[PDB]
């Protein structure tokens, strides 16, 4: 009972996804106000999950009759929004870490950098280039058992550039802030003191490990088998489905380990 | 003779309060208590003053009850317009540590004062368009914690240097100052007759003065901590105090003793403003614990809760007209209530 | 605070030119500044206007997408860019600085004034009065009338007086009616209601003879009224 | 020390001597001054929102 | 909205514009309260870090800062400490040469106020930079005059180090629950010329734990 198992992962979720999207754009909204960059960053990003959930149903559609019945108009405009939302979502949680890297690393500077204007334009900036993105990709995803995909070398091309622009670069920037972050933090006076904040010091770094952790490894399989098959069965949507656990447990792991959430 | 001068004073401050037990034959709470209650206090925010970065300390409403001043300790005087809610104009102060802010009954000056010991002068209307100081009063040696226009050309102000002073704008010194109080005074009211004022101080003390002469006509203690509000009842005979022990207190200047006590026991945090409706039948008070009751003063009966302030309430006014309620409060926001 | 123009003379047909407002002795840059002109033998007209910084800006349309009108705060001068004029733009350019907040008095001083003179759904305001013959010391009545109703919903009722003494700017009297403005002597009163208004003089001096106006201000594009001349 | 408590002996006979009135009346005098202007009170009885100027 | 209700919100909306400007201005500068006793010397405190409350202005390293001398507020602390709630830190000076001064001492007096301020609840979280002032001169009085007369159970050697180190300790001792505000110690004399950068990596501290709060992570 494989697909068994995997619609049901999927339902599963899918749900987990909307739910924890809904709770964290509702605990922007009314419990905290979003003046400061990081309630920005986590909105938009809790936004580009929500978006990716909803495009994942007809994903799940495919898997489970292998094939397209919804028509090239609705095919369009899933694949552009799949891309784009995708993209904006990893980009935005870049973002984060880059922020937070500034606010640790550069205290003087992040003092006329982080402010929320300044936030509000780098989050507008992300949605023009992922929108680049999915322009890009209304024009190009036709159809042609119908298998909705981007029409073109050119695959792997696409493919290569896809993979370059979306894994490895933030991958790389996520690293190298969040371990820059840790070891200027490792040499503070508060943190770095008796065994009482040691341990918060601690606390951070696992916080640190998990996100980057998550990030690595529910990216990673998706991303790799589509580069294999680019160059050559139920596995693939078993991937998928671990890009979007990865866009469905971002915000409910944030939320969930935010001390500012947890201090409301 | 120092021990014969202070057994006379405490043998004149028992006749005082003697004299005033023998005129106490009822309570305000056996006369009102036949009266019918209020029903339900419930007011909301009508509109929502944002613009202030840092916390509001003082508001006072304009004489034609659309227009109030604002002082928040970012340093900026705004003048609200609470109909259409926008801003009128916004006064940068040379001190952002302001504690006080007047609007004259004219409303072609406001005044705003704090830990520089100086009351300043704005004109509102000028040739230019813009709000230029008129005139800084400079002579308290602590800092101004209230200050009320009793005409274009003079203002009576309080300080924490244990006095109340009189001035005189045009020249810019003090023509009275008004000696008494063993703390620092805290609040001002003027009557609505403006012929006298009192103030609360933190010797938990009220002192009225007389405008004119300027000494000390009568001194009422009931209170166990500091004073930091006071308010003149509408009918003149009357006001009301707001200390930090978490207790509201009625005195009457004809009865020369305290009426009647508003507290309850759940409160247990300081008054920080009190305020008085436009008959005198509700008695509004700004607390600590982040919202603003109000009281039935007949009665003393918790009526309504203006909650809506994530932070200590701070400032807290009525109209003119008795149509809204307008309280500052700590987290920079003023909020109108009908 | 004065305003003083800039510009104007003798221009050839299907010209151009550039009219400068000066102005000093109060804070140009918090005022919306307006362009009025007035025709060799005619009543005063408005022309183009310009917020506080820079933010709205009209035009009439007798000149719209003819003129352009701009300001420099730091400099604090006013400008007005006309090209291609006609044989009908000439007239006295006046510069008025009016600025809007609740209680202000909008149009309450004017520029003394430039002329330029060329070789060859808007509310109507009416005063059927003119050319009226007043005694010294006596009591006289200027009426207008509206084709829309000035009184708004806030309760404004945006009925402009001014005064315009021979050989003298245009001065306001009262901005919204019944209101008198600083500066104006009690005599002078305003009333009305809806579209048809009254302004009053209980006694007046040889001061107060010249055209009196009538100006709305509801909506753009700001219409006058013809003059009401008081003869001694 | 001597000249602060005379002042303040002085205070004391000044305030002394003061006419007072029994605290009923003062209440009466309250409570009517309450009645007597409860029409006139909007916080006290609400305006209809046609004649309310904050709606 | 007629004409001129349109051209006031336009003036309402520049104003709020002006306003924003002015508040992201004031966020970029750090707040310090300077405390102490009188003769504990803030007066030199003051010309190295370069009525009524005296406002200071300095900028080291592209940070603005803001000193507030309250000294000259001869009125009751408590109705006016409030309005410095929100602080980056505290400047506490102590003059440690006047243990054996009398004014009861004046280091007890020193250690009552600082006990006083250290637990206030308006700085529960905020951090004290505390200078001890006056160097040398303990230094050349204590070879002379015992610790024993300010502290009756020192029991300590009679050199400069072991007394500043106790003195530095029963200090910090009055820093009831040390586990939120961290007290920056430093031992300055009339010529010594580095406090700025002390105050500089206090305050560089305090901004990282602060935007680290910011962050929701911390
Ligand atoms: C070859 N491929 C397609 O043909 C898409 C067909 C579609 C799209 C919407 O409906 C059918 C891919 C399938 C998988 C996937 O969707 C998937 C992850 C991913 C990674 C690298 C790619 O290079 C790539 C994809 C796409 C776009 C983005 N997603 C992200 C959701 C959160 C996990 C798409 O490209």
């Amino acid at each position: 009972a494989i697909p068994v198992i995997i619609t049901a992962v999927y339902s599963v979720v899918f749900v987990v996804g909307l739910v924890g999207n809904s709770l964290v754009m509702f605990v922007i909204i009314r419990y905290t106000k979003m003046k400061t960059a990081t309630n920005i960053y986590i909105f938009n990003l809790a936004l580009a999950d929500a978006l990716v959930t909803t495009t994942m149903p007809f994903q799940s559609t495919v898997y489970l009759m292998n094939s397209w019945p919804f028509g090239d108009v609705l095919c369009k405009i899933v694949l552009s929004i799949d891309y784009y939302n995708m993209f904006t979502s990893i980009f935005t949680l870049t973002m984060m870490s880059v922020d937070r890297y500034i606010a640790v690393c550069h205290p003087v500077k992040a003092l006329d950098f982080r402010t929320p204007l300044k936030a509000k334009i780098i989050n507008i900036c992300i949605w023009l280039l992922s929108s680049s993105v999915g322009i890009s990709a209304i024009v190009l995803g036709g159809t042609k058992v119908i298998e909705c995909s981007l029409q073109f070398w050119w695959d792997l091309f696409m493919k290569i550039c896809v993979f370059i622009f979306a894994f490895v670069i933030p991958v790389l920037i996520i690293i190298v802030c969040y371990t820059l972050m840790i070891l200027r933090l490792k040499s503070v006076r508060l943190l770095s003191g008796s065994r009482e904040k040691d341990r918060n010091l601690r606390r951070i770094t696992r916080l640190v490990l998990v996100v980057v952790a998550v990030f690595v490894v529910c990216w990673t399989p998706i991303h790799i088998f589509i580069l294999v098959e680019a160059l050559g069965l139920s596995s693939y949507y078993f991937c998928i489905a671990l890009g979007y656990t990865n866009s469905s447990l971002n915000p409910i792991l944030y939320a969930f380990l935010d001390e500012n959430f947890k201090r409301c | 003779e120092l021990d014969q001068l202070r057994q006379e004073a405490e043998q004149l401050k028992n006749q005082i309060r003697d004299a005033r037990k023998a005129c106490a034959d009822a309570t305000l709470s056996q006369i009102t208590n036949n009266i019918d209650p209020v029903g339900r206090i419930q007011m909301r925010t009508r509109r929502t003053l944002r613009g202030h970065l840092a916390k509001i300390y003082a508001m006072h409403w304009g004489t034609d009850s659309r227009l109030l001043v604002s002082a928040s300790q970012d340093g900026k005087l705004i003048i609200w317009d609470s109909y259409t809610t926008n801003k009128v104009h916004a006064i940068p102060l040379r001190s952002s540590w302001v504690m006080t802010c007047a609007y004259a009954p004219s409303g072609n000056y406001v005044a705003c004062g704090g830990l520089d010991n100086i009351c300043s002068i704005y004109n509102l209307k000028t040739r230019e368009g813009n709000v230029r100081v008129s005139r800084e009063l400079a002579g308290h040696t602590g800092y101004l914690s209230c200050c009320r226009f009793l005409d274009d050309n003079q203002i009576v102000t309080s300080s924490g240097d244990t006095t109340c002073a009189l001035w005189d704008i045009e020249t810019g010194q003090q023509t009275t100052t008004f000696t008494g109080h063993t703390g620092d005074v805290m609040s001002l009211s003027l009557a609505p007759d403006t012929r006298l004022f009192v103030s609360g101080a933190c010797d938990a003390s009220a002192k009225l003065w007389d405008v004119r002469e300027g000494m000390c006509r009568q001194t009422f203690t009931g209170h166990e901590s500091d004073i930091n509000a006071i308010c003149f009842f509408p009918n003149g005979n009357a006001f009301a105090t707001g200390s930090d022990d978490a207790t509201c207190r009625l005195f009457d200047l004809r009865a020369d003793q305290e009426l009647m006590t508003y507290s309850h026991d759940n409160i247990i945090c300081g008054i920080t403003s009190v305020s008085f409706s436009k008959s005198g039948r509700l008695l509004l008070a700004g607390y600590d614990d982040f919202n603003c009751n109000v009281w039935d003063a007949l009665k003393a009966d918790r009526a309504g809760v203006l909650a809506g302030h994530d932070n200590r309430v701070s400032c807290l006014g009525v109209t003119d007209d008795g149509m809204a309620v307008a309280t500052g409060s700590w987290d920079s926001f003023l909020k109108i209530w009908n | 605070v004065q305003l003083v123009e800039s510009g104007g003379g003798l221009v050839q047909p299907g010209g151009s030119r550039k009219l400068s407002c000066s102005a000093s002795g109060f804070a140009f840059s918090s005022f919306g500044m307006h362009w009025v002109r007035q025709a060799p033998e005619k009543g005063l007209e408005w022309v183009a206007y310009i917020s506080s910084g820079s933010g709205t800006i009209y035009y009439a349309d007798t000149v719209k997408g003819r003129f352009t009108i701009s300001r420099d705060d730091p400099k604090n001068t006013l400008f007005l860019q006309m090209t291609s004029l006609r044989s009908e733009d000439t007239a006295m350019y006046y510069c008025v600085r009016s600025i809007y907040y609740y209680g202000s008095s909008p149009f309450d001083f004017w520029g003394q004034g430039t002329t330029l003179t060329v070789s060859s759904s808007d509310i109507v305001m009416t005063q059927a009065t003119s050319s009226v013959p007043v005694t010294p010391g006596e009591s006289v009545s200027i009426s207008c009338r509206s084709s829309k109703s000035l009184l708004h919903s806030n309760g404004n009722t945006y009925l402009y007086w001014f005064l315009q003494r021979p050989g003298q700017s245009p001065q306001l009297l009262i901005y919204r009616m019944s209101n008198l403005a600083s500066g104006v002597p009690d005599r002078f009163s305003g009333s009305g209601s809806g579209t048809a208004f009254t302004l009053t003089i209980s006694r007046l001096e040889a001061e107060d003879v010249g055209v009196y106006y009538c100006m709305q201000h509801l909506e753009y594009p700001l219409t006058f009224g013809a003059g009401t001349k008081l003869e001694l | 020390s001597i000249a602060q408590a005379r002042k303040l002996v002085e205070q004391l006979k000044m305030e002394a001597n003061i006419d007072r009135i029994k605290v009923s009346k003062a209440a009466a005098d309250l409570m009517a001054y309450c009645e007597a202007h409860a029409k006139e009170d909007p916080l006290l009885t609400p305006v209809p929102a046609s004649e309310n100027p904050f709606r | 909205l007629s004409a001129e209700d349109k051209a006031a919100v336009e003036r309402s909306k520049m104003i709020d514009r002006n306003l924003r400007e002015d508040g992201e201005k004031a966020a970029r500068e750090v707040k310090l309260l300077l405390l102490g006793a009188g003769e504990s010397g803030k007066s030199t405190i003051v010309k190295q870090m370069k009525t009524g409350i005296v406002e200071t202005h300095f900028t080291f390293k592209d940070l603005h800062f803001k000193m507030f001398d309250v000294g000259g507020q001869r009125s009751e602390r408590k109705k006016w400490i409030h309005c410095f709630e929100g602080v980056t830190a505290i400047i506490f000076c102590v003059a440690l040469s006047d243990y054996d001064l009398v004014l009861m001492n004046r280091m007890h007096e020193s250690m009552k106020l600082f006990d006083s301020i250290c637990n206030n609840k308006w700085f529960t979280d905020t951090s004290i930079i505390l200078f001890l002032n006056k160097k040398d001169l303990f230094e050349e009085k204590i070879k002379k005059s015992p610790l024993t007369i300010c502290y009756p159970e020192y029991a300590g050697s009679n050199t400069y180090e072991e007394a500043a180190a106790y003195i530095q300790c029963q200090f910090e001792d009055l820093n009831k629950r040390k586990d939120t505000k961290e007290i920056y110690t430093h031992f300055t004399c009339a010529t010594d010329t580095k406090n700025v950068q002390f105050v500089f990596d206090a305050v560089t501290d305090v901004i990282i734990k602060n935007n680290l709060k910011d962050c929701g992570l911390f």
